[PDB]
């Protein structure tokens, strides 16, 4: 298949070859960091002259079933190129305005879901009040103040968790997996995003938005909740202050060593749950690490 | 009647109308005032300042280098460079004094900082001077460079990923007899010991100076526990900025006025230090971060001095060169300034002739020896550790008089303010503060420099006047779009508006209108105007037939034909999530279909139909993608890593193998793939397995 | 990392381990890795032990105890268990201190925690201590252990649970990036601390950069680290001559002097498009077919126009070849003409290469590039030229430029996006402040300016992307609603762009530009230095005398551009903001004294009148008006006639003016290198029309304000 093909395309060069023997999981994120090229200089004018362009954006061959080549005005929506790196096909934005206008329509329930944070500001903005604006010298006061709330109970680190656990559950470590009890907010968020076809790695940040803890440190001369904070441009300023108030399974394993090929291929972790009480297994878990595991008994 | 703008001062005082001075909001159309000239003007002006020091040749590059630490004191007003090392240890141990144990804390915090360091924190820096291409890089090109030679040349701790283990590569590199350097077919050169010492050791000009990898490890280190003492001083400008600074303009007048009795006289003086980093001298930061250092485990204070240790034997590129044309046939030609130490002095101007003579016994190997004085860029937070030691000089108790001092520094200005019994006490303490700053080599500058009656006054562009503080040190942002697509540019230009008023003293008319002018750039750059309206483009039928259609207008994206919601009240709210409500469930739902053919600063934005990518337009590595290449197709094995950093024990091609293997058994399994496709699957693995034990 | 392992273990572990190190004098905040080594070696100890029982019969079974600890105790105290021990037993007196002892099996059990692999650790302490009758169990962070002859002593379980503790571990330091250091800390049985030497070059390098009177870094080192502060400040101070001092001149109301602005001949205009003298021809409400399109727009308006005649040269170009430029203007007159008569017109229309458009583009005047060693021979080769720039003196048409664009002008030129309704109060106030502003500037001369800029350089870049090599016609052109509010669409010239072979962003593109004209050059020869003018026709005006012919004339001039400066050029509506922005400025200060909002003062009063010009009388002043139309008249100039040296001149005479605004508070201004400020001042007054107009209104307020 594609993927196992460019994995020894790469392991035939000498070079490539040794990276991928030499660095080790635990470095991969560093030599993420080893990028090439340049940054393009002047996006907007790039972009602006991109847009005149006839087919600037670029799909999937999927398009071509669903969207057809021209409107009833006879302007074509996308052509047949690629970008050549895959069979992404070239098309314009008038293929999105006619799939805005025309597309087959779906289900959105999931994005008040995804989304809670946004629309609890939302909500919060829509049914605040508002009071007079009172001007005099401003003497404001430097403080950490709490731009997300995250969720009370849990950590940061254990907000990852969960996040992993949601979104990457064939990807948790040890950690997680020798773990003796489950979280109610992971199986909560697991029965809430069951069938959500949005992309794995937005309903993760989305997650880590939503559960994670993040503090700035701010100067205020006012109220200092997480609630007040999003609206700093619009109750303070250089000598003005606006009175506003807001309107609002898989665990018990012990490692025990190794992969032994004696007791079979390595398993995933979705594939634990059929293991008996004590049986030992290998299975792949972290980001590629083969361990010889069994249940507690 | 002839119309006079600066008239309107006679009505309203200079600091309400200070921003009338301020002639560009944004990066004016030349960037001139740099070139080989400048450069050594600038050596020649540092080795100026030093004349009466101590001269020495480098016994590794040869290269002529002059001390004035403990020079003779000066006898004039003209900036000097004889700093005294007696006169800077005991304004550090004053410093030390006042603020006890604030070294020993701020050292705890470097170690731990220096001790989880990662080699790719000098990916982040800005263009670096490459030496193994000898040229300005990006700071990761350099860096790969830079590790691909060092490996070529037996070169390997930096593979422990951490960024000491890259730095003991340097120190080794320095002892290496001969460097290889491998250029892609293939072409090989070799450096000396000398010549690889020298081009370790230089600066590139084009902050102006800038510095190669082999320093800017130890230079970051060096930052951070400069870092760490000016976070712990109240006088320090730095790194703090925004309203802080108010904060603290505010609290020392306060402090130097407020506690003053009836019959105390306050002076304020607006100090510039313009080109002081001249004067400064790569010793006494040496001798600082010695004392700073004292009582400390030796491999700390070992790598903190190495950076000024190698910023005092450092080198000057004097950079492109000259131009020369003909007249009698209308010639060209450009001469790089590495000839320009064996050329002769008749085809320049007498001013560039009078240079190129000050500056020719300098001349090593196409680079000027400058010992002296520093760049500007590098130790700016050391240099405000200085400056800050002799404000702390001015209490009562170190000055041992009636008067006093006190105030701020950021190692690119200076506010001083001076209380005393009368007009002679007050004379006094400035003439006090100017001598001690002269005796550590700090050089006030006169012209630029002014005094008055406490109330008003200037530092870092912050205007302050009887209380109210006007910030005009930054300019005002780009209100266009920023190129990625549709959502994230509506969601870049709201944010960067928001973040504007909340740190930059926006004024709300003002976003009002940046707000209308980023909607209009949006709309003409996307050809997404309001449907409604009669503008001809190439999108016009498809946005106008969507706007007939739909019922509700309000929930339209600025993108789809619709009306724009936004103002200051909403800046933070997703434009998607704004007029959610509004949206007819049709559009909505085809607008927020997750399976829609184009969806593949930190900004909030929802992911939708306008989430498109667009079309992508287009040494010593003969790959230069091949650390992408790599990181790439891990994280198709390996989803979870572009979301957390990876953590495993096994190779990455270990790795990719078992998931690829439990992968394709899984598929097989459930009638997903076909004998013939596990069976490739596997040989294919087997293959990779073989080649990674080969 | 202390963080990490006092979070990490239990509290009991960490108490004994800052014990075990205290014994030896070792500082966990300094030594964290052999901190950590020991923590993990008695959480290891422990785990072994733990959960071990003897039944009554000599089994064991997991709940006496199995196991005695050894290494977490002091010592004597360990030596003491262990005699005891070997004495009941009969066991034989282990050489080294062991780690529990195990009674079912009767010995002394050695239990070592490994970052490296586990079988060169059995090596070495099989080398180093075993000797005899010792089991030795070693255990690793990567799931591996190893033991004597393959026995275990323990069940599967609890070395599972021990595995598997050291396994998380091993991932929690990785992931807190402490497990580098941790295992690069370990040297056969020990912890180490970090190394950092400095040797061979870098140690003669380090010793090569300290003060004089010291020869090695060590003792500098020494020196600094007995150093004791004595009256070193003190005794320099007295030591240094008085002459080094900061004296205080005072700044009085008859100190200030007026900038001397520099002598020659009168400078000339520079700008890229004519301002006042400017000449459009209009269509109004553009209902042609192919509208919208720069080509068409400008053939209508060219249409609109009768009383075109032979072209003739008036004000000839010193510099040039004035033949040249006439022939270029017949050229696009003819190549207009043949458009109009072919009935079918393109998008765009490019010149074709001629004599007269290669020179007066340009054109391969560009020296060819040739090595120096293969031309250093040459007599008259030279330094390119740098020198001293040219004095100018002050003309008066600058500030009639500037006159003229602070005037209202019968059109808008400006029409901003929609934004959301205003709900909260200060909303509303921004939303006056914004709308009265947007009222006063919206049919200002500046607006035209900026909407002229914005326009021409749009279309010059559009032109240089797309016709790469190709001699494009570029029709100046604008866009304006009249007072009845129906569009208009005006045209003040061509531009002819020549090859735009845009590599990087300071490289030039020349251009000709033809600007229609009612101003005769031969009044202000001076102004017009850099162009040839021609008279191109007749216009027909209405006085009380009827229809007067008046002489059109045609400014024409070769120019150059780059990249950045037609994107400077571009993002000229930016001007309104600044302008606005000093306007909301003000008022913001001086709500800040009053403590109460003041938009309704400064725009509504109608009666405040601010000091905004100066004739023969004396100070004028002005409303409110007024004041905006001017700030945005200087924020237009400052970015059309943008220059080093007037940043240069604004950076050094707001210290000045800062000092004056210091006397005017009667704060007791004070100097210490006045003339040097004057000097750097001064400096930055060469030629630039724009920058000595700023001087010059500087002298004008400091003999007002002194006053
Ligand atoms: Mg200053
Ligand atoms: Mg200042």
């Amino acid at each position: 298949m594609e993927r196992i093909k460019e994995l020894r395309d790469l392991m035939s060069q000498s070079r490539t070859r040794e990276i991928l023997t030499k660095t080790t999981v635990d470095h991969m994120a560093i030599i993420k960091k080893y990028t090439s090229g340049r940054q393009e200089k002047n996006p907007a004018l790039r972009m602006k002259w991109m847009m005149a362009m006839k087919y600037p954006i670029t799909a999937d061959k999927r398009i071509m079933e669903m969207i057809p080549e021209r409107n009833e005005q006879r302007q074509t929506l996308w052509s047949k190129t690629n970008d050549a790196g895959s069979d992404r096909v070239m098309v314009s934005p008038l293929a999105v305005t006619w799939w805005n206008r025309n597309g087959p329509t779906t289900s959105t329930v999931h994005y008040p879901k995804v989304y809670k944070t946004y629309f609890e500001k939302v909500e919060r903005l829509k049914h605040g009040t508002f009071g007079p604006v009172h001007f005099r010298n401003q003497v404001k006061i430097r403080r950490r103040v709490d731009i997300n709330p995250g969720h009370a109970d849990l950590s940061a680190k254990e907000a990852q968790d969960v996040i992993m656990e949601v979104v990457f559950p064939n990807e948790v470590g040890a950690r997680i997996l020798t773990s003796e009890s489950q979280l109610t907010i992971t199986k909560e968020k697991k029965k809430e995003l069951q069938d959500c076809k949005i992309a794995p790695l937005m309903v993760a940040y989305m997650l880590e938005r939503e559960l994670v803890r993040k503090t700035r440190f701010l100067p205020v001369a006012g109220g200092t909740s997480s609630v007040y904070i999003e609206v700093l441009h619009l109750t303070q300023g250089t000598c003005w202050e606006q009175m506003y108030t807001p309107g609002g399974v898989l665990r018990g394993f012990l490692i025990l060593g190794k992969e032994n090929k004696r007791y079979g291929p390595a398993l995933s972790i979705n594939e634990l749950s059929n293991l008996a009480k004590g049986e030992k297994a290998n299975v792949l878990i972290g980001q590629g690490d083969v361990v010889l595991v069994m249940k507690r008994k | 009647m002839d119309v006079n703008p600066t008239l309107l001062f006679l009505k309203v005082p200079v600091q309400n109308a200070i921003s009338t001075t301020f002639p560009y909001t944004g990066d004016p159309p030349y960037s001139h005032g740099t070139g080989t000239g400048y450069t050594m003007d600038t050596v020649n002006r540092t080795h100026k300042y030093s004349e009466k020091g101590k001269w020495t040749t480098n016994t590794e590059t040869g290269a002529p280098q002059l001390n004035p630490i403990d020079g003779p004191l000066p006898e004039d007003n003209e900036p000097s460079g004889y700093a005294q090392t007696d006169c800077v240890l005991e304004a550090m141990a004053f410093l030390e004094e006042s603020h006890p144990g604030i070294f020993e804390n701020s050292c705890l915090e470097t170690m731990e900082i220096v001790q989880q360091t990662r080699v790719d924190k000098l990916t982040q820096g800005r263009q670096t001077y490459d030496w193994t291409l000898n040229r300005n890089q990006p700071a990761a090109t350099a860096l790969a460079n830079t590790i691909e030679v060092f490996r070529s040349n037996g070169l390997t701790a930096n593979e422990s990923g951490r960024l000491i283990d890259f730095l003991k590569d340097v120190m080794d590199s320095m002892d290496k007899e001969e460097m290889e350097i491998t250029t892609h077919g293939k072409k090989k050169q070799r450096l000396n010991k000398r010549s690889y010492l020298i081009r370790a050791l230089t600066l590139n000009t084009m902050a102006i100076a800038t510095p190669g990898m082999q320093i800017r490890g130890f230079v970051y280190f060096v930052e951070a526990l400069a870092r760490s003492i000016c976070e712990k001083l109240e006088q320090s400008g730095l790194p703090v900025g925004g309203n802080e600074k108010k904060a603290k303009l505010a609290n020392v007048v306060r402090k130097m006025m407020t506690n003053s009795q009836d019959t105390e006289l306050s002076f304020t003086i607006t100090g510039d230090n313009t080109k002081w980093n001249e004067n400064q001298n790569p010793r006494m930061f040496l001798a600082m971060i010695t004392y700073i250092t004292r009582n400390q485990p030796e491999w700390f204070r070992n790598v903190l001095s190495i950076a000024p240790i190698m910023f005092s034997n450092k080198m000057a590129r004097l950079g492109k060169g000259y131009m020369f044309e003909s007249k009698s046939m209308k010639l060209r030609t450009q001469v790089p300034a590495e000839m320009l130490a064996n050329i002769d002095l008749k085809y320049f101007n007498k001013s560039t002739r009078e240079k190129i003579e000050k500056i020719r016994p300098l001349l090593i190997d196409g680079t000027a020896s400058l010992s002296p004085g520093m760049m500007m860029g590098m130790f700016n937070m050391l240099s405000t550790v200085l400056g800050v030691s002799i404000l702390n000089l001015g209490q009562k108790k170190y000055t041992k008089t009636t008067y006093w001092w006190d105030g701020l520094q950021s190692s690119d200005d200076f506010a001083l303010i001076v209380n005393a019994p009368n007009h002679e006490g007050i004379q006094a303490g400035v003439d006090r503060f100017y001598r001690t700053c002269k005796l550590v080599g700090i050089n006030m500058s006169k012209k630029k420099s002014y005094i008055n009656r406490t109330g008003t006054f200037e530092f870092t562009s912050f205007f302050y006047r009887y209380g109210f503080v006007a910030n005009f040190s930054m300019e005002l942002p780009s209100f266009g779009v920023s190129g990625i697509n549709e959502s994230a540019d509506m969601s870049v230009g709201v944010t960067v508006i928001k973040n504007n008023m909340i740190n930059n003293d926006l004024g709300p008319a003002t976003a009002q209108m940046a707000l209308q002018l980023f909607i209009k750039d949006y709309r003409y750059t996307y050809r997404c105007h309001r449907g409604d309206t009669q503008i001809q483009t190439r999108r016009a039928f498809e946005l106008g037939k969507l706007w007939e259609q739909t019922r509700s207008k309000a929930g339209l994206l600025v993108s789809d034909g619709g009306p724009n919601l936004y103002n200051i009240r909403n800046l933070h709210i997703p434009e998607v999530c704004l007029k959610w409500e509004l949206m007819d469930e049709d559009y909505q739902g085809r607008l927020c279909n997750p399976m829609n053919p184009f969806v593949s600063m930190e900004y909030d934005a929802v992911a939708t139909t306008h989430s498109w990518i667009p079309k992508r337009n287009r040494g010593i590595l003969e790959d230069e993608q091949m650390y992408q290449k790599c990181c790439n197709l891990f994280e198709k094995f390996f989803p979870s890593s572009s979301y957390r950093r990876p953590v495993g024990i096994s190779s990455m091609v270990e790795a990719m193998v078992s998931r690829a293997r439990i992968d394709a058994r899984i598929d097989f399994e459930s009638g997903r793939i076909k004998k013939e496709e596990f069976a490739e699957i596997m040989k294919i693995c087997s293959t990779i397995e073989e080649l990674r034990r080969q | 990392m202390e963080d990490f392992v006092r979070q990490c273990f239990n509290p009991m572990i960490v108490e004994l381990a800052e014990k075990a190190m205290k014994e030896y004098g070792e500082d966990p905040k300094i030594e964290t890795n052999k901190f950590a080594s020991i923590c993990t070696h008695l959480e290891v100890c422990f785990m072994y032990s733990d959960f071990h029982f003897i039944d009554e019969r000599g089994e064991s079974t997991i709940i006496k105890h199995r196991f005695e600890i050894i290494e977490g105790r002091d010592r004597t105290m360990a030596w003491t268990v262990v005699n005891s021990i070997c004495n009941t037993t009969g066991v034989e007196k282990p050489k080294f201190l062991p780690d529990l002892y195990d009674y079912k099996e009767n010995r002394f059990i050695e239990i070592g925690v490994t970052r490296r692999e586990v079988h060169i650790y059995y090596l070495e302490k099989a080398n180093k201590i075993k000797s005899e009758k010792t089991h030795i169990h070693i255990f690793s962070f990567t799931g591996e252990e190893m033991a004597t002859k393959a026995d275990y002593t323990l069940d599967e379980e609890s070395r599972a649970r021990i595995k598997t503790r050291l396994f998380t571990i091993r991932q929690e330091m990785a992931s807190r990036g402490l497990w580098d250091s941790f295992r690069q800390s370990e040297r056969g049985e020990e912890t180490i601390e970090e190394r950092f030497e400095i040797t061979g070059t870098m140690r003669r390098l380090a010793d090569q950069s300290l003060p004089p009177n010291f020869s090695s870094l060590e003792n500098f080192r020494a020196y600094v680290d007995g150093f004791e502060p004595n009256g070193c400040i003190e005794g320099k101070l007295s030591q240094m001559s008085k002459e080094v001092n900061a004296r205080i001149e005072p700044f009085l109301r008859t100190t200030p002097r007026p900038l001397r602005l520099p002598d020659g001949p009168p400078c000339s205009q520079r700008s890229k498009f004519l301002l006042m003298d400017a000449l459009k021809l209009s269509i109004e409400d553009p209902s042609h077919e192919g509208e919208g399109i720069p080509l068409y727009d400008a053939i209508k308006c060219m249409k609109t126009f009768f009383g075109w005649k032979e072209p003739n040269i008036i004000k000839p170009h010193e510099k040039g070849i004035n033949p040249n430029y006439l022939l270029t203007w017949k050229q696009v007159l003819a190549e207009l003409q043949d458009i109009k008569n072919e009935e079918k017109i393109p998008r765009t229309k490019n010149m074709k290469k001629t004599s007269q458009l290669k020179w007066a583009l340009g054109e391969n005047m560009a020296p060819e590039k040739v090595d120096f060693e293969d031309c250093k021979d040459v007599n008259d080769l030279k330094q390119y030229d740098s020198d001293e720039p040219e004095p100018r003196s002050l003309a008066c048409w600058i500030q009639s430029e500037f006159n003229k664009a602070c005037e209202l002008t019968d059109s808008s030129w400006v029409e901003l996006d929609e934004i959301g309704e205003d709900v909260a109060p200060i909303e509303h106030i921004a939303s006056m402040r914004r709308n009265y502003f947007t009222a006063e500037v919206s049919h200002c001369r500046a607006t035209e300016y900026i909407m002229k800029g914005v326009y021409i350089n749009t279309a010059l870049l559009n032109a240089s992307c797309a016709a790469m090599d190709d001699f494009q016609l570029i029709p100046m052109i604008s866009k304006c609603i009249t007072k009845e509010g129906r569009r208009k669409t005006n045209l003040y010239g061509f531009i002819i762009k020549g090859r735009s072979h845009l590599r990087n962003d300071t490289d030039v593109v020349n251009f000709v530009s033809m600007e229609f004209s009612l101003t005769d050059p031969r009044l202000e020869p001076h102004k017009w230095e850099k162009y040839c003018v021609l008279e191109i026709g007749d216009m027909l005006l209405r006085t009380a005398v009827g229809q007067v012919s008046r002489p059109m004339f045609l400014y024409v001039r070769t120019n150059g551009t780059s990249k950045i400066k037609m994107k400077w050029g571009m993002e000229m509506r930016r001007c309104l903001l600044q302008s606005l922005q000093q306007i909301e400025s003000m008022i913001e200060a001086e709500s800040s004294v009053k403590e109460k909002d003041l938009t309704k003062e400064f725009f509504e009063n109608k009666s405040e009148t601010w000091p905004i010009g100066e004739s023969p009388k004396g100070v004028e002043e002005g409303s409110i008006g007024k004041v905006c139309r001017t700030l945005l008249a200087k924020s237009v100039f400052n970015s059309l006639y943008a220059s080093p040296q007037l940043e240069g001149f604004s950076a050094e005479s707001r210290k000045l003016l800062l000092i004056v605004q210091a006397l005017r508070d009667n704060l007791e201004p004070g100097t210490f290198d006045l003339e040097g400020l004057y000097e750097a001042i001064e400096e930055c007054l060469i030629n630039d029309p724009w920058v000595l107009l700023n001087a010059s209104w500087f002298n004008s307020f400091l003999t007002h304000a002194l006053r």
